[PDB]
């Protein structure tokens, strides 16, 4: 019994600007990989478990949750409702401008919650062991960073793992959230090979990590600024009524407006 | 001894079921948590002194009182640092009118848990000291400096608090050397620690069940409030970058440690004395910087820019949002909780996992 | 009995398909029915690796098979190459200098990319339009046809006055060594099979009788092939959606009715145009119901330290089967009161069960309130089970020949060494000259000895 919460940065400008580059990598091809990863990880056991969240630019809609063509039947059916659902979500669509950079937390936060429901309808012969798949493509939000970093510490807790394929830039918060939670990394140098990664790094289980000989771990920057300045810090000042991160010494602390005491 | 006429039935096929039930229903209950916008310590040299009486040793407890605190304490230990990382602790048994520093202020489980596991196999002979263990809670915790809510959290049981000299003027002292101290309480209510308790400024209470014990041990995890007295200064900190061997150990700077050690080849400097920590985060042991990775400021974040309430609706009442915005699941019980800002639905599970566990909205965030 | 006793093997899907030719199973990969259900047995090693190799055209070297793996795991690694291997599906080419290369039979490879996308067939489903059918069947009453006709047949081998069993089916039982006719004037007995088939997991039973029917598929025009695609493509079927039966041969037929007398297949009519694949043919699968729990029934029996079994069903099938491996005192309309006695599980081996048949039914029918325990049966009662099976099974049995009172010594070692190379050694002896020879490859060291 798994559980791959699989989760689409659908950025439909980062996408737009990618089919309007007319390349040979489109959505269409991310999400047939979404889909072919998850009917094989559908199909390696028949206890394992398939969710699909799509990270839209206003809202974390889910994409999941006879035979026609010659597949397995629950197969054609998820590829069904996850097709008809992506066809609902994107196309029947909005324009707002204040808003317009992707998120990542709240879908976490989705998957972190139906993980917990999901381990609360697991009965006591069994166990489940769950992760998080993260497909970032766009560039994230700085200012969630407040709520990003609470949906890593309760994977940290929950002890999901947290993998990401991120596909045209790097992502700190997100290679931070893949040290933390002891997950995995990558960042894909050629696009329409997205699958083979998939199948080799991303489909393997708990129970595979430590067999599979695995591309190694990049180093991870624990760069840390001043609320100031916003300029890389060696040595700072941090408040213990605010708990914030200041550079050079002032008299009067600005993130709390605390009555400093002076020495 | 006819307890078992408490088993009514009116048609005895579902009555029996309602006796259960009520019986099953009453036999639970559920927490009492409080919420505040208001300053918390949040750099806190918390000092644990537990009894090791004669009355350690009663049986009230399932197992006897020595055993399940101590491992309430374990509890304690593992959630406190699992909260607050840049905090510290220390554990001293109070045992034959002497007092004990059975582990020194220090900021990684793995010690003081190895200790506990050392201290089930003690003995708890005599009367306890209150006066030495505060004496030793207070020599070590004179010179932490002024922000620190030094805190002292006496896990206390007898009734004969044996002191050998007055513990007024201890209490006058503390009270002038801004400690803060708290006593949770084993089957009585004493005026000492009642005295000790409001004039500190801790919290008195006294236990039930194992229940309401864990209640209260989880009521002081948290940061406690700051009173109008302790110091809010800036304490300089350091922020070392993890250095593996460089490249390929080309010219590397091979050490062993800095507190059985092996071969240490790169880890964690110091950004102000340049020594060589395997783990962070450590007190400068040479210098007096803390040293923060700065993911330790990000687990307790959730603390200053806290949670609000769920307005708690049990009956069916307008739901034309039929599944929980947590999980996407339907609403099969009835209580239907609802936020405050963004006023979406959410389920029991998402209730207990949200306020405990992801501390923020999922709502708020979108 | 101068061999040894029956011990009931399940095969597991390894024995049975390696051990084929390997045209019939180049011919049985040529549906996705059989590539998923071949791909699902496969240990996690080969389940990744075909995963892996599965988009790809170019034979890949050996080296970078035996580099994908971390240096502990050699001795859980051979065994996954070595069943790919011989299952045909790793079929070995050659990168044009030394460099053996591995590539998936495409039979296999072509038909799982059917099973995993679009595809060329159709997976025989077909309707031309019937709506919501006459006579519909409810999913329930699948499940309640499925005790119903199972129960029928294993009252049958046990032996009631139910006996609705249509004396084909009796045929088969008597033909796959479970319920041995005798003295032929009708006693249909079981043999010591029969008990320990009895004792088994229901998917167990099943997939055993679905290999003792293939074991003997050459009688009625059966051919292997065929009836395994139709196997495979029952149990990766949902019980909901209705199915027809137009694309199937007459000898499908048979097979199909034939498998109706088994229960398997609901019918409405045997001249009809639909099935219904029943819940016990959708866990048709070589594997273990659990050792806490079926997903067919909750476990009924707590079994207490003082041998003590709670049977909390009302069945006269699972009555007599507590009563094979136990003796049984109380019986209430909601349960039933048994001891396990010495002399009861000593009467239940002279029978012939191996007690792994007992703890692991035991096992299977845990009572939810028996689980929590993390040794879900009281570890006393079960080593008392395996000392009371091995005081019962203390004498191991071999037909040899013996090698005694030769005339020197140096004949000694060259009669025993001549018996390692040819892999005929059972037993040797360092003083007196007291050899075993295997008796039926001793005319080879006998000719030998006219030899010289
Ligand atoms: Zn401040
Ligand atoms: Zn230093
Ligand atoms: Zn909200
Ligand atoms: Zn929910």
């Amino acid at each position: 019994l798994n559980l791959l919460v699989i989760v689409v940065d659908a950025n439909p400008i980062w996408w737009g600007k990618q089919a309007l580059k007319e390349s040979q990598f489109t959505l269409s091809k991310c999400i047939d990989a979404v889909m072919v990863l998850g009917n094989s990880h559908l199909f390696m056991n028949r206890s394992n478990k398939l969710a699909v969240i799509a990270s839209h630019i206003q809202e974390s809609r889910f994409l999941y949750p006879g035979s026609k063509d010659g597949k397995y039947e629950l197969l054609t059916s998820a590829n069904e409702v996850i097709v008809e659902e992506i066809k609902d979500l994107m196309t029947k669509s909005d324009i707002k401008g204040q808003h317009t950079e992707t998120l990542l937390a709240g879908s976490l936060a989705k998957a972190l919650c139906y993980i917990h429901r999901m381990n609360k309808e697991v009965k006591d012969n069994q166990e489940m062991k769950s992760r998080i798949l993260v497909i970032k493509a766009a560039e994230d939000s700085a200012l969630q960073y407040m709520n990003f970093m609470n949906v890593i510490f309760a994977a940290q807790k929950q002890n999901i793992l947290i993998d990401a394929c991120v596909l045209d830039s790097d992502s700190g918060l997100l290679q931070q959230a893949c040290d933390i939670t002891g997950g995995l990394y990558l960042k894909v140098p050629q696009m329409p090979s997205l699958l083979q990664y998939l199948l080799w790094v991303f489909l393997p289980d708990q129970d595979q990590r430590s067999q599979l000989i695995l591309p190694p771990p990049v180093h991870v920057d624990y760069r840390a600024a001043c609320f100031c300045h916003r300029n890389l810090i060696e040595i700072g000042y941090v408040c213990s009524v605010c708990l914030s991160i200041f550079c050079n010494f002032s008299p009067i602390c600005t993130t709390c407006e605390t009555a400093f005491k002076i020495s | 001894x006819x307890x078992x006429x408490x088993x009514x039935x009116x048609x005895x096929x579902x009555x029996x079921x309602x006796x259960x039930x009520x019986x099953x229903x009453x036999x639970x209950x559920x927490x009492x948590x409080x919420x505040g916008q208001v300053r918390l310590g949040m750099m806190r040299h918390l000092y644990v002194v537990v009894d090791g009486s004669r009355t350690m040793e009663d049986q009230d407890l399932k197992p006897n009182r020595l055993t399940c605190t101590l491992k309430l304490l374990e509890y304690f230990v593992e959630e406190y640092f699992d909260q607050n990382p840049i905090s510290q602790i220390g554990i001293i048994v109070t045992k034959s009118k002497r007092a004990e520093k059975l582990t020194e202020l220090s900021g990684n489980p793995r010690k003081h848990i190895t200790s506990l596991k050392k201290a089930v196999d003690m003995t708890c002979h005599g009367e306890p000291s209150l006066y030495n263990s505060l004496s030793i809670a207070m020599q070590t915790l004179k010179h932490m400096p002024g922000h620190t809510s030094r805190e002292v959290l006496i896990i206390f049981s007898s009734l004969t608090t044996c002191d050998p000299s007055n513990i007024y003027d201890l209490i006058k002292t503390l009270k002038a050397a801004k400690i803060r101290v708290s006593v949770i309480g084993l089957s009585a209510e004493v005026r000492v620690c009642t005295v000790l308790a409001r004039e500190t400024g801790g919290t008195y209470h006294v236990i039930l069940d194992e229940s309401h014990y864990k209640e209260l041990l989880t009521h002081h995890v948290s940061p406690p409030p700051a009173s109008s007295s302790s110091e809010c200064s800036l304490i300089r900190m350091g922020f070392p970058q993890h250095t593996i061997x460089x490249x390929x150990x080309x010219x590397x700077x091979x050490x062993x440690x800095x507190x059985x050690x092996x071969x240490x080849x790169g880890g964690y400097f110091c950004p102000q004395c340049r020594a060589k920590y395997c783990e962070l985060p450590v007190e400068c042991k040479i210098c007096g910087l803390t040293l923060v990775s700065a993911p330790h400021l990000a687990r307790s974040y959730h603390h200053l820019f806290p949670l609000d309430a769920f307005q708690e609706i049990p009956l069916e009442e307008y739901n034309g949002e039929r599944f929980c915005y947590g999980c996407q699941g339907e609403l099969k019980d009835q209580h239907v909780y609802v936020c405050a800002v963004c006023q979406n639905v959410f389920c029991v599970d998402c209730d207990v996992f949200v306020h405990d566990s992801l501390h923020c909205c999922p709502g708020c965030i979108h | 009995r101068g061999l040894n006793r029956v011990h009931l093997q399940c095969r597991n899907l390894q024995e049975f398909l390696g051990g084929l030719s390997p045209g019939v199973l180049d011919r049985l990969y040529g549906h996705p029915a059989t590539c998923l259900a071949v791909f699902r047995e496969l240990p996690s090693l080969a389940k990744n690796w075909v995963m892996r190799m599965l988009f790809l055209e170019q034979p890949l070297p050996q080296a970078a098979v035996a580099l994908w793996v971390k240096k502990e795991f050699s001795k859980a690694q051979e065994e996954s190459t070595g069943l790919l291997s011989g299952l045909r599906i790793w079929h070995t080419q050659l990168l044009p200098g030394g460099l053996q290369g591995l590539i998936l039979n495409p039979i296999f490879r072509q038909n799982l990319r059917i099973a995993l996308l679009g595809g060329g067939k159709a997976w025989s489903d077909d309707t031309s339009q019937l709506g919501p059918d006459k006579h519909a069947r409810d999913v329930p009453s699948l499940d309640k046809y499925a005790e119903e006709r199972w129960e029928v047949v294993l009252h049958f081998m046990v032996g009631s006055p139910s006996a609705a069993v249509s004396q084909d089916l009796a045929q088969l039982l008597s033909q796959a060594g479970l319920m041995k006719s005798t003295e032929p004037g009708e006693p249909p007995c079981i043999t010591s099979a029969g008990f320990q088939f009895l004792l088994l997991d229901t998917p167990a039973q099943l997939w055993y009788f679905m290999l003792q029917y293939l074991q003997t598929a050459q009688s009625r025009g059966m051919d292997l092939v065929e009836i395994l695609s139709f196997l495979f493509q029952l149990s990766f079927s949902t019980l909901g959606k209705d199915y027809s039966v137009e694309g199937m041969s007459d000898s499908l037929l048979n097979f199909l009715q034939h498998l109706r007398e088994f229960g398997l297949v609901f019918q409405r009519k045997r001249k009809s145009r639909r099935y219904y694949p029943t819940r016990l043919a959708i866990n048709l699968s070589s594997g273990v119901s659990g050792a806490g729990g079926t997903v067919h029934q909750p476990g009924f029996i707590v079994v207490e330290t003082n041998y003590r079994l709670y049977a909390y069903t009302e069945s006269e099938l699972q009555i007599a089967l507590i009563a094979l491996f136990s003796e049984m005192l109380y019986r209430f309309p909601n349960m039933v009161v048994a001891q396990v006695t010495r002399e009861s599980v000593q009467q239940a081996i002279a029978s012939g069960i191996t007690a792994q048949q007992i703890i692991h039914f035991l096992r299977t029918r845990a009572h939810p309130v028996m689980l929590k325990q993390t040794p879900v049966l009281p570890p006393t009662i079960t080593d008392q089970i395996r000392l009371w099976e091995l005081e019962r099974d203390r004498l191991r049995f071999t037909e040899g020949v013996l090698y005694n009172q030769f005339l020197s010594q140096v004949d000694f070692e060259l009669l025993l060494a001549h018996a390692r190379e040819l892999g005929v050694l059972v037993f040797e002896n360092s003083a007196k000259r007291l050899m075993v020879v295997t008796p039926a490859g001793h005319s080879d060291v006998k000719r030998f000895w006219k030899r010289q």
